[PDB]
């Protein structure tokens, strides 16, 4: 077969693209994720609860590096996220090949959001069922972006996604402060996750990445263990 | 119903309704009979006139010196298939400098007409064919169907009311092999006449004949050229 | 690509998509054409005159070449597409034949484009009807009409769009050899035909004229108002004659 | 030989907190002069210029396509391009025609949009970039320009001294080349201003 | 497959294109954008909908996009569709500049984009773009210009217009407040502030861009928070005096 | 209920009903049986004769797909001929690329994957035929495979497809085919075909016999006429008593 | 809502009002149609896959009825669900691994092969014209750095590494049993891992296996090549299990 | 409706779209062709819809070639592609073989397009539906005068006299009542005009009908208003 040529996302009489709203419902049912932009870096945190202890929790990561200076996390459907991660890495490399410079975070976000938009209008496909938090560092500045299934993107100082993200956003509003440093941001992000977390959090229950001048990196379970011991 | 609009939809009974509807297309057409002896293959086609002032639609076509066909069903599909068959015979003569054997032509027709029965948006060919041919294995009568199945027949009849012709052919087939050409054509004409209603009768206007044989290239007889074959025909019961 | 059959026959032998395109045409503002002896006049109902709109940008009368112009009724964007295609074709005809197009030639081209869009996969019909007026190189004035189905005819005078039935009935009662003896009377016939339908006055009317050997000339609102005043004078004087 | 068809010469030079870019003005076809005001240096930013020598048609085409790409880049990114990024963009453009190459060898000269640091570079016709700290040259009289620059260039020149150095280099180099000259144009790019001058030059 | 096909580009029994009407319904709920043409410039004023306290500002503006040296636009409707269309607009402008080595006249850019939109309404079986655009620009043929386009591919030039939420009330206000041929940039900004106040203001909730000519060059500028705050305060005291006088 | 119209749609129970419907088409066909013995493979088919007008041998359901590989079919005959053409192309292409006779298991896998490709899409419908492939080689022995409309391929010692597959399987299970020759197996195949044939419903039928084994030197061919006459005599004698 | 539906969301892979993909869930249900169950257990220096073997007809050639496949000399897999879907997926995995070695010059890691197959599956879940495959793949192999590796991919495009896992009808009970076993301890020897896998299968089915009712495949750090056990070895394991 | 593809057979063995297109033919203006030994005469009611319309712009009889004319009925806009194909066919035949195409061959080439419509496995330029027009090809070749009828189904037949369009029933009955094989071209022209006058609604006059003839001597000839007036006067 060849793919269907007609769009599966169309306007409703009320003016809504209901498939986009349904993909957003899928996103809202995902595992909670949090991003905080500090003065000197960005922290991405996400709940990483496995169904059972049989799962090798250290085999699949939710916090992924796109480039030395760009990482991302998601809420929603994992396989869709893998697709978008692969596309984002390809786009960043293409930018680097043309301009011989690491792609700016905003440019990467715009290109990925363009792909996501394409999946709301092309024939015979559904939208991606994920929302992305993209963190980056360039021009001596940290960047935190969110990109939605519709292909719309926003710049955030702090935000929460996934299950219970409205309470998370209220909590971040109360706690967030532009002047706080990166370690305080990590503490605040873990606290935000704790609000909507079921059971005890361990270094194997959550995943954390940080972006700063040195670059983006996923934190190790030992570092997360130290931060959790401090949080208690 | 929900199973009877596309060729790619199996019904819960294991049938494909669109193919059966194309079969109906064939069953609507005017009767045609094919039969053979040890040396000859004969097609006799009853031609219809849409109006008393219109010519009767041609039912027998040339394909190659050794192959002719009689059509029943949609005539445009018949022309498509006839053009394909003609091209196949031309390709055989061009490449191998020999006439295409009749059975291989029928196999090619089968593949060609089976392809659309499995693809979305396509339809079956709405024509049945009687194929009269002569090759190294002697004379041949083949019947091809919209279902893309084909049959090798001692004799056959297709089209409206062709069951009567088939009854006659079943009754008399024992005599066909040892028939001379004239007796063979007369048997074909009697079989075809069995399809006619009481009011209608075989004439030189609504009958066409096609003959192929060892020393006889496929020849189509129409109008007064049919009178010699009709002359010896008795009166129907 | 997308290859659905959009325009298909219905049981009664009707192409519903073509009929619905003609409904869309009937929703458009009325356009009127009159074929004079030395002048062809096009008028269009400038419906819902918004004081803030830049009228130059929403003109429903346009030029296809130096000797052919067009008015339309229906979907404006489809009309823009068709007009651009026709302009390209007019230039191609100049290039290959080394002469200007006849009005009939480009009319045939547009009608063929429309018919093609009623019989090709993955496309809906154009929702516009067109009045094409012009002068052939030998000087004959020409007025043609095309509709979404791709059929076209020549007319002495015609109307399209909403209220085209009443306007056509008025033109039947008013198109005479006397009524087109002069350019003024041809223009006034077009203005009267539009006034039979337009909401009020000449404010809601855009008028263009093509004279032999000259290019498309748009009548400015002052000229239209003067013509409307003359028409009102004639109406009052003739009604006084009747009384 | 294809790049000698029209002649021409461009040169760029680095000062202390300034750059200079210069070009000859002749547009000719082989031995015949056609005009004496042909543009070979094109602005690409407030403080960023590209000079193009070689075949005149390719000079114009490359300048125009580069402006296309740069305009789109600056709209999409919302910022002025840095000199190194422009060099990479030009290299990509030229290499795209690796087997059908444009016959021009650009030089770039500018200041960093945020730091105002001097930058110069040169590219071969298929886009190999070469960043240097003193000077680059391109065109038919490259050897003459190399001699003049190797002899006259000094580090940390102020704008007036840079002007005199690049001017003397260009004038004396083109005076020994038949198909380059008919005037010289010089742009001095500083933090606060761009000074454009045309020199008194031999017109034979 | 025929069963699942939405049939986006077909007429309805009354001669309507339902997907286009629904897209216009979508635009009706988007953020308000208004354009006003004056003798010495043209302005766009857009209501910001991204007003959450934790949002960061990193860009030139939220809803106003520069299209080329002489042209900018505002978009109401689906944001990602708008990004697609703004990229296409920039590409069209640059293609024109490459071919002719002059900036594209504003109406030509608008027509080129509306052709794409109209194409999406006539064939291909795709949903149309759910975007309406206001364009402001300057060219040498017609000077300062303001255009509007909608998902159907229709477009028109305006002296003042509004798209998005409460566009009808804003249009009524402009009809009763715009002085044809007698508008300056200053009075245009005052009128924009008044109209946005009615169809809704505070500085952080609106972005305003002006387009003017200075020394034969086009200047496109987004007013900073200081200028917008001053305009809002000027409108507030003007309204206070008007109320007191009565 | 709407779930059974396309092969690209799972029912809520995880079934693909279009494939099951194609299998029903197979089930409404006259039976064919293949039997693997020590020396080779024997195929028998109960070709129903739908009218005396047809020449003997019309609508054959045994095909040569390669010198060493025979194929017996049940279901939609046109689909079966299409699959036979596919199998022939696969064997010829394999010989062209690798320079030797395609192993039967590999050919069966390739054709089964071709069949499977038609079970995934709304663009096409599943094949309406099941078929057996038989081969014998010195290096590989005797091999018998069966493929069904879903694309499932399995090797067998005895296989029956068609409307009387279960009764034919019950009869086949009574033979110790692993220690028999093709010469006795042809008689047993004829007997089974005659047993399972429904004399009332099915009217008349021709017995089609083919085999491939040591006695044919690895070439698949129709059973010689005298052998078939002996086998049919034995089958009729077994029926009458 | 709960189990709500709009438009065609039950027939093609478009989101339901809840954000679900019903066709993917139906493919998961199709996995159980085969009626079989497989288990995989990761030891200290070995990985083992056990699976039910069913041959209801004595006319079937039992050698040809298997669910264990070599993907590469060092990578083996057990497939669960619709057989033809499984065979197509095995063909695709073999192609991916051979292409990987051809393009990069070293053998594909198990995790990367599982990711590639899962990406193909994900594509099936976003394009409406084809259905997802109704099968689940469990891969085992020895990675030179990580040691033994057990990975699973499913029709949703979701994959993961596991200490132990199961697929098929008795997946949930198998996972409960294995969860208890790994909780008590995880550092198993080769014999211990094989016996744990066999006991999981036997307990969930409640059968005591004859050698011919199950299939076993193993990779070990000593012999990383994927090996399918013979009825002799299986019977040795079964007797060593019964005696204890 | 879209519940079916354009290539769907009905339970009676007919393509739905072709039957609907034939229904469309039954809405066209009436045309009548008569074949005699001295030539072929085609006639067609113009069906003027408004006195403001120009009757000369209604082209229902067109020249395919000097020796072939075509009358049409139904959706006339659809006929343009078929007419152009016929014209290009005759000119290709002349270019290749240096001879004139027979009427039957031209009719066959046109009829080969009737069923060339479909949606899937169709490249752009493919027709989405059948042509809704019926054609009467009249001509003169080596076999004398020839009249052929083609309908949307691709079936074409030679006819002595045929009526197509809305009133084709009564017209055909009258043609059967009046036609004999020995009639002269003048007789055929008079009879066709009488039948048209009978089945038409507007009064038959020289402006609201079209009449052409093909003869072995003269080429395809369209009657002028004065010739039409002369023929009509004797009715």
């Amino acid at each position: 077969e060849r793919g269907y040529s007609f769009s599966l996302t169309t306007f409703s009489p009320s003016g809504k693209l209901v498939q986009i709203e349904y993909a957003l419902a899928a996103v809202a049912g995902g595992a909670p994720s949090v991003g905080i932009k500090a003065a000197n870096g960005v922290v991405l945190a996400t709940e990483k609860k496995q169904k059972s202890i049989l799962y090798d929790e250290r085999s699949v990561h939710k916090v992924e590096p796109i480039t030395k200076h760009i990482g991302l996390v998601y809420s929603g459907m994992g396989p869709d996220y893998r697709v978008l991660v692969h596309r984002a890495r390809k786009l960043a490399q293409q930018y680097y090949l043309v301009y011989q410079e690491p792609i700016p975070t905003a440019q990467l976000v715009q290109r990925v959001a363009s792909v996501m938009q394409e999946y709301t209008q092309s024939g015979g496909v559904r939208p991606f069922g994920v929302s992305l938090l993209i963190c980056g560092w360039n021009e001596g500045r940290p960047y935190l972006f969110q990109s939605d299934p519709s292909g719309a993107y926003f710049a955030w100082k702090a935000t929460a996604m996934g299950k219970n993200y409205v309470n998370g956003k209220t909590f971040l509003e109360k706690r967030y402060n532009e002047d706080l440093e990166l370690e305080d941001a990590i503490h605040t992000a873990i606290l935000t996750l704790k609000e909507s977390f079921e059971g005890q959090m361990t270094e194997d229950n959550i995943e954390v990445g940080i972006c700063n001048e040195a670059g983006f990196r996923r934190l190790t379970p030992t570092e997360v263990k130290d931060y959790l011991a401090a949080i208690a | 119903n929900q199973y009877d609009n596309d060729v790619t939809v199996w019904s819960p009974q294991g049938r494909i309704h669109q193919i059966e509807y194309a079969m109906e297309a064939v069953k609507q057409g005017s009767a045609t009979v094919g039969l053979k002896s040890k040396t000859h293959a004969v097609l006799v086609a009853l031609k219809r006139a849409q109006s008393e002032l219109a010519a009767h639609q041609k039912k027998i076509l040339h394909v190659d010196n050794h192959i002719g066909i009689s059509i029943a069903g949609l005539t445009a599909d018949a022309r498509l298939l006839c053009n394909f068959m003609r091209q196949e015979c031309l390709d055989s003569r061009f490449v191998f400098d020999r006439p295409l054997p009749v059975s291989r032509l029928v196999s090619l027709i089968g593949s060609k007409t089976q392809i659309p029965t499995q693809r979305y948006g396509r339809r079956p060919y709405g024509v049945g064919l009687l194929i009269a041919g002569y090759d190294d294995m002697g004379p041949h009568i083949f019947q091809t169907c919209p279902s893309a199945n084909y049959f090798d027949c001692r004799a056959m009849s297709i089209g409206a009311r062709s069951q009567s012709a088939r009854t006659y052919l079943e009754r008399h087939m024992s005599e066909f092999m040892e028939c001379n050409l004239n007796e063979l054509v007369k048997h074909g004409l009697r079989a075809l006449r069995e399809t006619l209603p009481a009011e209608q009768d075989l004439t030189t206007k609504n009958v066409s004949i096609g003959i192929v044989g060892k020393d006889l290239e496929f020849t189509i007889y129409d109008d007064d050229d049919v009178s010699p074959f009709l002359e010896g025909l008795e009166e129907r019961p | 690509s997308y290859d659905r059959a959009i325009t298909v026959f219905s049981p009664d032998g009707h192409l519903f998509q073509v009929e619905y395109a003609q409904e869309a045409v009937k929703k458009g503002s009325t356009a009127v054409g009159v074929r004079g002896r030395d002048i062809v006049v096009l008028g269009v109902e400038k419906k819902s005159v918004a004081k803030l709109q830049d009228e130059r940008t929403v003109r429903k009368i346009c030029a296809l070449d130096d000797n052919v112009c067009m008015a339309f009724a229906g979907l404006t964007a489809d009309a823009r597409i068709v007009i651009n295609r026709a302009r390209v074709e007019c230039q191609s005809h100049r290039l290959t034949v080394e002469d200007p197009v006849t009005v009939e030639y480009i009319t045939r081209y547009i009608a063929s484009l429309k018919q093609r869009y009623t019989q090709s996969n993955g496309r809906r019909p154009f929702g516009i009807s067109a009045l094409i007026v012009g002068f052939d190189f030998d000087g004959t004035p020409r007025l043609y009409q095309t509709d979404p189905s791709g059929t076209y005819h020549a007319w002495k005078a015609n109307a399209i769009g909403r209220g085209a039935k009443s306007v056509r009935e008025f033109l039947e009662k008013n198109y005479t050899d006397e009524a087109i003896e002069t350019d003024d009377l041809t223009i006034k016939l077009v203005i009267k035909a539009l006034l039979e339908v337009v909401q009020s006055g000449g404010k809601n009317i855009e008028l263009a004229v093509m004279r032999r050997d000259q290019s498309l000339k748009i009548l400015n609102p002052e000229e239209i108002e003067k013509y409307v005043a003359e028409i009102e004078k004639e109406k009052e004087e003739n009604e006084k004659k009747k009384q | 030989s294809i790049m000698s068809y029209n002649g021409g010469a461009v040169m760029a030079m680095k000062g202390k907190n300034c750059v200079a870019i210069a070009a000859d003005r002749r547009f000719g076809i082989q031995a015949q002069m056609v005009t004496t005001d042909f543009q070979k240096i094109f602005p690409m930013g407030d403080r960023l210029y590209i000079g193009l020598a070689g075949l005149a048609t390719d000079v114009q085409t490359v300048a125009q396509r580069l402006k296309f790409r740069l305009n789109l880049y600056e709209l999409k990114e919302g910022r002025q391009i840095k000199p190194y990024t422009l060099m990479s963009m030009v290299a990509n453009l030229l290499y795209e025609k690796r087997f059908g190459p444009y016959y021009t060898e650009p030089v770039i000269a500018g200041l960093d949009p945020k730091t105002f640091k001097p930058f110069i570079c040169s590219l071969d016709l298929i886009g190999c970039p070469m960043v240097t700290d003193d000077f680059v040259v391109s065109g038919t009289c490259a050897e003459q320009m190399y001699g003049m620059c190797e002899s006259l260039w000094e580090p940390n020149m102020d704008p007036d001294h840079l002007f005199e150095t690049i001017s003397q280099a260009m004038l004396n180099a083109v005076d020994r080349d038949a198909v380059s000259g008919m005037g010289v144009i010089v742009h001095i790019i500083e933090k606060d201003k761009i000074t454009t001058r045309t020199l008194k030059a031999r017109m034979d | 497959s025929r069963r699942y096909d939405s049939r986006t580009t077909i007429f309805s029994p009354e001669g309507r294109l339902y997907q286009v009407e629904y897209a216009m319904e979508a635009i009706g709920h988007a953020g308000t954008c208004l354009g006003i043409l004056a003798n010495d410039g043209v302005l766009l004023a857009a209501e910001r909908r991204n007003i959450h306290k934790l949002l960061d500002e990193v860009f030139f503006s939220e809803k106003i996009y520069k299209l080329n040296e002489d042209m900018a636009c505002s978009v109401a409707g689906i944001t990602s569709d708008a990004n697609v269309l703004t990229n296409e607009l920039r590409l069209i402008a640059q293609r024109y500049l490459l071919q002719y080595q002059e900036p594209i006249p504003c109406e030509q850019l608008v027509t080129a984009l509306c052709d794409i939109k109209q194409a999406y309404t006539q064939f291909g079986g795709k949903r149309p773009f759910g975007v309406s655009l206001l364009y402001i620009g300057w060219d040498k043929h017609y000077g300062f210009q303001l255009y509007q386009s909608d998902p159907s591919g229709n477009y028109g030039g305006w002296k003042a217009t509004c798209i998005g939420n409460n566009s009808a009330a804003a249009v009524s206000m402009l009809k009763q407040d715009y002085k044809e041929g007698e508008m300056t940039l200053k009075s245009a900004l005052a009128l924009a502030i008044k109209v946005l106040n009615k169809t809704m203001l505070s500085a952080e909730k609106v972005e305003i861009a002006t387009l003017t000519r200075e020394n034969g060059k086009t200047v496109i500028r987004v007013l900073k928070q200081k200028e917008v705050e001053q305009l809002i305060k000027k409108h507030e005291e003007e309204e206070a005096k008007a109320e007191r006088e009565k | 209920t709407g779930y059974d119209l396309s092969a690209s749609t799972f029912s809520p129970d995880g079934r693909v009903f279009q494939v099951e419907y194609a299998m029903k088409a197979v089930e409404n066909s006259s039976t064919a049986i293949g039997i693997r013995c020590k020396d080779g493979v024997v195929f028998g088919v109960e070709k129903l004769v739908l009218s005396k007008l047809y020449e003997e041998g019309s609508n054959k359901r045994l095909f040569n797909v390669d010198r060493h590989v025979g194929m017996a079919v049940a279901g939609l005959l046109a689909d079966a001929r299409s699959l036979a053409d596919i199998a022939r192309e696969e064997a010829s292409n394999f010989r062209s690329n690798f320079g030797y006779n395609i192993p039967l298991k590999h050919l069966a896998d390739r054709v089964a994957m071709y069949v499977h490709a038609y079970t995934l899409y709304s663009a096409v419908r599943p094949f309406g035929c099941s078929f057996m492939l038989g081969s014998y080689s010195v290096n590989d022995g005797a091999q018998l495979y069966m493929i069904d409309p879903s694309g499932v391929s399995y090797g067998y010692w005895g296989c029956a497809i068609g409307k009387a597959r279960q009764a034919a399987k019950t009869e086949i299970e009574k033979l110790q085919m692993k220690e028999m020759t093709c010469r006795d197996i042809v008689k047993e195949v004829a007997k089974i075909i005659y047993i399972v044939h429904d004399e009332v419903k099915d009217k008349a039928f021709e017995l089609e016999l083919s085999w491939v084994g040591e006695l044919t030197n690895g070439r698949h061919e129709i059973v010689p006429k005298d052998i078939r006459e002996e086998a049919e005599k034995y089958a009729k004698e077994s029926l009458k008593e | 809502s709960r189990g709500s539906s709009a438009g065609f969301d039950r027939h093609i892979t478009i989101f339901s009002p809840e954000g679900r993909l019903y066709q993917v869930e139906y493919a998961f249900k199709a996995i159980n149609q085969g009626g079989l169950t497989s288990v995989a257990v990761r030891g200290k220096d070995c990985a083992v896959i056990v699976t039910q073997k069913k041959v209801p007809d004595k006319l079937l050639d039992s050698s040809t009825v298997t669910h264990l496949f070599k993907i590469t000399e060092n990578i083996g897999c057990v497939m669960t669900g619709m057989t033809a879907d499984s065979r197509s997926q095995v063909q695709r995995a073999r192609y991916e691994a051979a292409n990987w070695k051809y393009k990069y010059g070293y053998e594909i890691p198990v995790d990367m092969l599982c990711k590639r197959i899962a990406d193909i599956s994900q594509v099936y879940t976003q394009n409406a014209e084809m259905r997802p495959l109704g099968c689940c793949m469990i891969l085992i192999g020895i990675d030179e750095e990580q040691g033994p590796q057990v990975y699973k991919c499913d029709p949703a495009g979701y994959y993961c590494g596991f200490k132990a896992t199961a697929a098929g009808v008795k997946q949930t009970e198998s996972t409960s049993f294995l969860e208890k076993k790994v909780k008590k301890k995880f550092d198993w020897t080769f014999e211990q891992t094989v016996e744990t896998a066999i006991t999981c299968l036997s307990t969930v089915l409640s059968i005591d296996f004859k050698p011919s009712e199950i299939e076993v495949g193993v990779v070990t750090v000593e012999n990383p090549k994927f090996r399918i056990l013979t009825e002799a070895e299986i019977d040795a394991h079964l007797v060593a299990l019964a005696e204890r | 409706e879209y519940d079916r593809g354009v290539n769907t057979f009905s339970p009676e063995g007919r393509l739905f779209q072709v039957e609907y297109a034939i229904e469309a033919i039954k809405l066209g203006s009436t045309a009548i062709g008569i074949q005699t030994s001295e030539g072929v005469c085609l006639a067609v009611e113009k069906r003027i819809t408004s006195p403001l319309m120009e009757p000369s712009s209604i082209e229902k009889i067109v020249e395919i070639d000097a020796h072939i004319g075509c009358a049409m009925s139904g959706l006339i806009a659809d006929a343009k592609t078929l007419i152009d194909k016929a014209r290009v066919e005759t000119q290709n035949h002349w270019f290749t073989y240096n001879e004139t195409m027979t009427v039957e061959s031209v009719t066959q080439a046109v009829s080969n397009l009737a069923l060339q419509f479909g949606e899937e496995d169709a490249d752009p330029g493919a027709m989405s539906r059948p042509f809704g027009v019926a054609l009467l090809f009249g001509g003169v070749d080596e076999k004398g005068p020839q009249l052929f009828h083609m309908d949307p189904s691709g079936t074409f037949v030679q006819c002595d006299a045929r009526a197509i369009g809305s009133a084709s029933e009564g017209a055909q009955s009258s043609l059967q009542e009046v036609y004999h094989k020995s009639m002269t071209l003048k007789e055929a022209i008079k009879s066709s005009l009488i039948i048209l006058k009978q089945v038409m609604e507007e009064k038959l006059n020289a402006t609201n009908i079209e009449l052409a003839t093909v003869q072995p001597g003269q080429n395809f000839h369209m009657f002028t208003k004065e010739e039409l007036e002369e023929v009509i006067k004797d009715i």
